[PDB]
């Protein structure tokens, strides 16, 4: 598994090189802001279900033909594999976020998924929509939390919103 | 254990492999013999790096045969994506061509003709060129010319077998999948006695060609689309034979110049005598 | 790759599990930490290459018979690639300062290192006193928690090759 | 009465119903954790979800169970090393321990590549891939004359086998010892190995 | 008991090894943690009383029926055994704090949560209310990382109970 | 597993009562010398092969027989226990000595050890002495390092200690 | 303890199985052999003394520094301890020749070599050394299929060690 620095340090040791000033600042940037990524991951953390649940009321607000039998999300089996799968990809959204690196979303989670869902019946689009609602409410808690201190965290939320977009580029 | 998701746990790459497995590894709990399920006869399991080389050790030696290792994460990325070959863009080249229509020709009767390898300019066939920009020989005219020039010959026969040469034949120059195992084996006769020059004539010259391309029009993709006297299964066989855009017919894979359409698949469409 | 980060993580995946309060105490640690870690990584990058020649030498003043004709630091070849491996080893502890963890190490030199050793004459002794010549120059280029993270990387790979 | 054990192990029967995964589901938890409570909290819905998308074996399913953190908290971090290994033979494999070598390996391994290798090394074995195969639950096995076997085997794995009702618990008050005499292991082999 | 400290320790057990750089990085943090979590432990403890019986009133003026006869929140009894519950929950996150992690919550409030709310018809909603009510008075008890560190575990209780 | 957080949270729990003021403040001492316990535990970790080694050459100083045939040193095989064996017991007594508190040693490699020896044949009283030997030199390592800057460390000294003398006596 | 009767035995045991024409044969090898195989235990038992006095001084030949102050090849214990360890594998060589198999070299000597020599500082070049030079001398006190036997378990050792 990789985090940003180990992606470093990969670069660096395919030159046959100590790591380039060029590198180092980039990370001791990382290091700088670092109080700012653990408010966002916790930001995911202490919100998880209602991020899950929310997504989900609406996805099924918009798409009612999931909820009606001959629809994937039906019956409680099958709402539940959905539930479950919304979780797992927040999870491993958060997990890069800690790290500062997509790989491990990439990896355990979204290598080979759209093909699972293919051979399921599971419609790609849907999850994908999914994906993008559990996006736009993560975002706003990472953006709006509990007597956090004032600051600038729009990097942040680009970073997190490039791995829910990863995760949909990847699904659809 | 087969299709997959995910790569790595700690850390790996995971490869998938594939078998053909004894009953030494898998068997039902049964009151005799010992039998695999006749399903998993050839069963796969992705493995992440270390774990590999002790099962592979394994496999072979209660029996089974290994018939694949590829990287889990090669085959994660699914099936290739089809909308730029869906539906072409076709070329035609008109009676008093323009100077540059006939640039146009040339370039796209090149990448189809011979399936997307590059074709450098000290190989380019010059002097053919020179007769299409004359109008002495149509488009079609030069097509058959190139598949009989030893380019042609040399990447595409001379390396591989006649079922591949066939099939390659069918996608360069009719665009679609070869529907029948007599498809595959009424050809292999013909090389047989008329030789390659009379077999190359027989898909340039055939009913289905012509109606088609025509003339003038540069062979195009055709069959991701439904056509007729098709058999069903012949748009699956689409796929195993174009594998991309940035994909080619190559004959410079490590592996050499093989198949891409199993054999027991062409049979699934039916199967006669002759 | 062994950091704080990813050995978190993977303690979360493992369980299934979103990151908690607990892993996120451990983060700040390594993010806390950089600035003592990425002192250490500066010096030894700049004050870098005597530190190999300056080893080489010491295995064979230690290992006269080494130098000498027939032996193996003998001739440009085996000298030169005795530079090239303590370098590789003085490479990944700045990596493994960099990263937060062995990781670096681990991967690219303990795996394996035994049995690639055995196989080519080559005793760890040599490479321990490379390291440990080079532990006592740090001495000064350092000190305080810069000095302690790289006694703490150098220590890791002499117990890897004892 | 150790009626219960002569076995019958249940399975994967290619084309399985959600009835049956359940029912194997249920076995697993009952044979790695005993008959200790698991709270539905607890349990690793990720390996059951692998498991019902069919994209591990049940062998992979005991792996990974076997790996998760709640097997480490109730057996390993509660009990001795020597108990844990007698523990993980019983719940893996199936068995006790057939002489003091397979200790003396199975601790060497662990001192030498940590925890989850260990556990690996069970799973991996030929014994566990000749009687469980990829898709058959463990279940006890010391009830019969098993080939290559030491007839000592049976009275050890009766002495770790306390009946339907025992917890292999971590709460017993003492807590988590040892159950097999190392006097008793010593007969059956013993070697400089 | 799942705290930065056992997670490493475990960590380094299961893989037969001294705990290294990686480890005690991780430790650290849970040390240079301590400040703010043993902050909002002692501001917990000290309003422990009142953060109850605010949290006990709200469950009955969001869920006003549970006060009729006939209901569970009627009666010495019930009343009685629910400020006792919502108190176990401060003093666990009380615990969870001391502690650098979430183990004093999963051992003995999460583990087997749900089976015996559901035996013993017990709401999650109420007991998320109680949480809910006693983040928001805890927003004016403390600030800073004591405050996050108390929101951390307070949120985590809710997600368990979700 | 219990540190000694976990152990003082154990017995407040069993009064029914949030931690006492008392409890409160020993665990406040803890994270006071919190850097110098690092220390302690680096120490025995940057030298743990030598410490094996040097309990080692001395044990078998003493003690000719464990390594004559007809000795529980002999031959390789059993010396690699045996080195094994030190090396275990050296990692608990680190584990213990990071968490404040000996429940990880007591439990993972203490309980049943000596019972272990008997059956087979290991005199408890050699491994009860070299267990004295890699205390003697780890502490010597504890209290004479690398430019760690100057403290008195002999609270944790004994502590380690004891940790080594609590195996040494559940051996014997 | 792995001699040809054993592992056959072994082979049958793990099928359920009685002892076959094909065990049989094998066992036939064996005590063939034997007759070769003894003769070579007999010379190298009445030699041993010399074997192991030729081969140690060859050790301090061959690493002349050895012999140096400070060295492992000085003082009266080092020098003993060394005598003792060559007659170890000249007395399971012997073993292994009348044996019928690799067994008392297995378990005696390569099981645990590595670690011990490892954590010991002893080199297996010095063995290897005093391995090669037994082997020199037993070129003429055997000679047919006496010496391939000895040959035969002397470079055994020898791969043993590398
Ligand atoms: C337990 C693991 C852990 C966490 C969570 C942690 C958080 C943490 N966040 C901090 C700052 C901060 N955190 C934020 C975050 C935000 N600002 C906003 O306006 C946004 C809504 C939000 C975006 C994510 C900002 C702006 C600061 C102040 C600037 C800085 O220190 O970088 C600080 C510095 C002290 C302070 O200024 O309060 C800490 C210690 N430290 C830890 O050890
Ligand atoms: C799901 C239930 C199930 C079925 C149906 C099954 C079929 C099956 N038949 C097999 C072999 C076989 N099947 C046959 C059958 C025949 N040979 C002939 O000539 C006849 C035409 C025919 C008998 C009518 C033979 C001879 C083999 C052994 C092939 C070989 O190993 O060479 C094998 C390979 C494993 C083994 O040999 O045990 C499977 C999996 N396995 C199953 O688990
Ligand atoms: C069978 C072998 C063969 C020959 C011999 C051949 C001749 C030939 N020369 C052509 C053109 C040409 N040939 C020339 C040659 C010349 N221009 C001058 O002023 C000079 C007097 C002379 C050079 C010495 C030029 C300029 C054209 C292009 C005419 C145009 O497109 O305007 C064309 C028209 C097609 C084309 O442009 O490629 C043919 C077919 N083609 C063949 O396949
Ligand atoms: C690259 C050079 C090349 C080879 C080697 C080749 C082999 C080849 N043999 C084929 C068929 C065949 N091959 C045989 C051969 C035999 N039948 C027997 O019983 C005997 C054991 C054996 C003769 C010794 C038969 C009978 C068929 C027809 C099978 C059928 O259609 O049922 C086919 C299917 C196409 C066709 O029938 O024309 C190919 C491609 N094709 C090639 O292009
Ligand atoms: C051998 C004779 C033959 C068959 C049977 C055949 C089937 C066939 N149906 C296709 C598409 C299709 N088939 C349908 C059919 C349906 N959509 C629905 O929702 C209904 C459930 C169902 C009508 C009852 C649709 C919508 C597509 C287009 C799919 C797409 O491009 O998105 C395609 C892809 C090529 C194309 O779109 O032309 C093939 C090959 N092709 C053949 O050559
Ligand atoms: C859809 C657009 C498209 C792409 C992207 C494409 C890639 C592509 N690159 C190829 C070969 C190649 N590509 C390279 C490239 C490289 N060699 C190196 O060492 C470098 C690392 C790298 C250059 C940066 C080489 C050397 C070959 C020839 C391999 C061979 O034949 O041995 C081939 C095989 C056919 C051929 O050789 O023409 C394809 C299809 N083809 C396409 O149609
Ligand atoms: C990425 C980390 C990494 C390490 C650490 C590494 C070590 C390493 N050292 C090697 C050889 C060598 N290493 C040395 C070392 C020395 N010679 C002397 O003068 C001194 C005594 C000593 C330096 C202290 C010598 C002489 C060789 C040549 C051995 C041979 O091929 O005979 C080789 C064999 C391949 C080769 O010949 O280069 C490896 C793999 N390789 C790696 O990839
Ligand atoms: C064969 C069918 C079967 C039975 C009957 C069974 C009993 C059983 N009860 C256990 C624990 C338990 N059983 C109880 C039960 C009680 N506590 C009380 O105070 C009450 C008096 C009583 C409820 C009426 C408790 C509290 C534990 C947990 C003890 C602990 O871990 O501290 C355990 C230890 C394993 C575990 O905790 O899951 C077993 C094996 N296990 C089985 O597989
Ligand atoms: C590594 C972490 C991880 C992920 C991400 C994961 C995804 C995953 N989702 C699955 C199923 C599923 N996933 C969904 C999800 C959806 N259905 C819809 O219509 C929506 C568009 C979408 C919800 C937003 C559904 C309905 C299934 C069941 C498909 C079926 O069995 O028919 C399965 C098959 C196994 C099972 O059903 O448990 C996997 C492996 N598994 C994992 O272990
Ligand atoms: C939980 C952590 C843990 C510990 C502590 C442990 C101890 C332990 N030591 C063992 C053997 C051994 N231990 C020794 C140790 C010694 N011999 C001596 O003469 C000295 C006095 C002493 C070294 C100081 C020896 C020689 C054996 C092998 C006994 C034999 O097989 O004959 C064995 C038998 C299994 C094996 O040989 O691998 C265990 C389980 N195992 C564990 O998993
Ligand atoms: C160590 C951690 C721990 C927790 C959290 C815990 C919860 C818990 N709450 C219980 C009962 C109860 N819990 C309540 C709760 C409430 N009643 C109200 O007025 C409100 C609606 C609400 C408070 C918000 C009630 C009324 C009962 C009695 C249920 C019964 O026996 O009918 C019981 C059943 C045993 C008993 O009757 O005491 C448990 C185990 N027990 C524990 O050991
Ligand atoms: C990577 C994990 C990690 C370590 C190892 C760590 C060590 C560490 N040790 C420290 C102090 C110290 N460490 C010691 C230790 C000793 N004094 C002696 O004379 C004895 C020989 C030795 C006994 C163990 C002393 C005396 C101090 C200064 C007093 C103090 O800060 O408590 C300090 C405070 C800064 C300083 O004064 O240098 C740190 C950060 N911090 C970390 O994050
Ligand atoms: C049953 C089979 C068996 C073998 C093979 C064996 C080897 C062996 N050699 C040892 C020591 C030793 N081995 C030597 C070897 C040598 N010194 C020299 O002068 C030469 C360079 C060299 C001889 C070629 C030395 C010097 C020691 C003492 C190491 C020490 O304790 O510092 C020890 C450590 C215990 C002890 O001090 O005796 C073992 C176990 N032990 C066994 O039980």
């Amino acid at each position: 598994m990789q985090d940003a620095f180990t992606k470093a340090i990969v670069a660096a040791d395919l030159r046959g090189s100590f790591l380039s000033e060029q590198e180092l600042n980039q990370l001791t940037n990382l290091v700088k802001e670092s109080n700012k990524r653990l408010d966002a991951v916790n930001a995911i953390t202490g919100n998880a279900a209602e991020i899950i649940s929310d997504a989900a009321h609406k996805l099924f607000a918009e798409q009612t033909d999931l909820i009606r039998p001959g629809g994937n999300a039906y019956p409680n089996r099958r709402m539940a594999a959905c539930l479950r799968d919304m979780e797992i990809i927040l999870r491993y959204v958060s997990y890069a976020l800690l790290a500062g690196d997509a790989s491990v979303l990439e990896d355990r989670c979204l290598n080979g998924l759209k093909e699972t869902y293919v051979a399921l019946g599971t419609p790609t689009r849907s999850v994908a929509r999914a994906v993008q609602l559990m996006k736009e409410t993560a975002i706003g808690y990472v953006n709006s939390p509990s007597g956090v201190t004032r600051g600038d965290c729009s990097a942040l939320v680009n970073e997190a919103a490039t791995y829910f977009d990863k995760a949909a580029a990847s699904i659809a | 254990m087969n299709v997959l998701t995910t790569s790595s746990q700690r850390g790996g790459k995971l490869f998938k492999v594939t078998m053909t497995l004894s009953p030494a590894l898998s068997h039902h709990p049964w009151p005799s013999l010992d039998t695999y399920e006749p399903s998993q006869n050839s069963y796969s399991v992705v493995v992440p790096l270390d774990r590999l080389l002790a099962e592979m050790t394994y496999i072979k030696n209660k029996g089974g045969r290994v018939l694949d290792i590829s990287p889990a994460d090669l085959e994660a990325l699914g099936p290739p994506d089809i909308s730029s070959v869906a539906i072409p863009l076709k070329v035609e080249l008109w009676a008093k061509a323009d100077v540059s229509d006939v640039q146009a020709a040339i370039v796209a009767a090149y990448k189809q003709i011979f399936g997307n390898t590059y074709v450098l300019e000290s190989e380019r066939l010059t002097s053919a060129e020179s007769l299409l920009r004359n109008g002495s020989i149509s488009v079609r005219e030069f097509v058959r010319l190139l598949a009989k020039s030893e380019l042609y010959k040399e990447r595409f026969f001379f390396c591989t077998s006649n079922n591949r040469f066939t099939e390659l034949n069918f996608k360069h120059f009719l665009g679609r999948a070869p529907y029948n195992q007599s498809e595959i084996a009424a050809h292999l006769d013909r090389y047989q006695t008329f030789g390659y020059d009379a077999e190359i004539d027989s898909y340039i010259d055939s009913d289905e060609y012509i109606q088609a391309f025509g003339e003038n029009v540069v062979p195009y993709y055709r069959g991701f689309k439904s056509q007729s006297g098709q058999t069903v299964e012949s748009f699956n066989r689409m796929f195993k034979l174009y594998r991309g855009d940035a994909g080619s017919d190559t004959n410079l894979n490590l592996q050499g110049q093989k198949r891409r359409v199993d054999p027991k698949n062409l049979l699934r469409s039916g199967r006669g005598i002759v | 790759m062994k950091t704080v980060i990813t050995e978190v993580i993977a303690s979360a995946d493992s369980q299934g599990r979103f990151l908690n309060n607990t892993e996120l105490q451990a983060a700040n640690g390594r993010f806390q930490r950089a600035t003592a870690s990425m002192e250490a990584a500066r010096a030894l990058t700049s004050n870098a290459d005597s530190l190999v020649k300056g080893a080489v030498q010491e295995v064979y003043n230690k290992f006269p018979y080494l130098t000498q004709p027939g032996q193996m630091g003998y001739g440009d070849t085996n000298q030169a690639k005795c530079a090239r491996d303590i370098s590789h080893y003085l490479r990944f502890i700045t990596y493994s300062l960099v990263a937060g963890g062995t990781g670096p190490l681990d991967d690219y030199i303990v795996a394996g290192l035994r049995e690639v050793n055995r196989t080519f004459n080559l005793s760890p002794s040599w490479y321990i006193e490379a390291l440990k010549h080079i532990k006592g120059k740090v001495g000064s280029q350092l000190s305080g928690q810069p000095l302690t993270e790289a006694n703490a990387y150098i220590d890791y790979c002499i117990n890897a090759l004892s | 009465i150790t009626a219960v054990a002569p076995a019958q192990a249940v399975e994967l029967r290619p084309n399985f119903g959600e009835t049956e995964l359940q029912a194997v589901i249920r076995a697993t938890y009952k044979q790695l954790f005993g008959n200790t409570y698991i709270l539905e909290a607890d349990r690793v819905v990720q390996a059951e979800s692998l498991l019902r998308n069919g994209s591990i074996n049940v062998r992979e399913f005991v792996r990974l169970l076997a790996k998760s953190e709640l097997y480490k908290e109730r057996f390993f971090h509660c009990t001795s090393n020597n108990r844990f290994i007698e523990l993980t033979f019983k719940h893996l494999l199936g068995r006790a321990p057939y002489n003091q070598s397979e200790f003396v390996e199975h601790l060497d391994r662990y001192q030498k590549s940590g925890y989850d290798a260990e556990i690996d090394s069970y799973i991996d074995s030929d014994e566990y891939r000749r009687v469980f195969g990829e898709n058959t639950v463990p279940y006890f096995r010391g009830f019969k004359y098993q080939t290559g076997q030491a007839a000592g085997v049976f009275e050890r794995t009766l002495k770790l086998y306390g009946g339907d009702a025992d917890s292999d618990t971590n709460r017993n008050r003492q807590g988590q010892l040892r159950q097999v005499d190392p006097q008793e292991l010593l007969r059956s082999g013993r070697g400089i190995v």
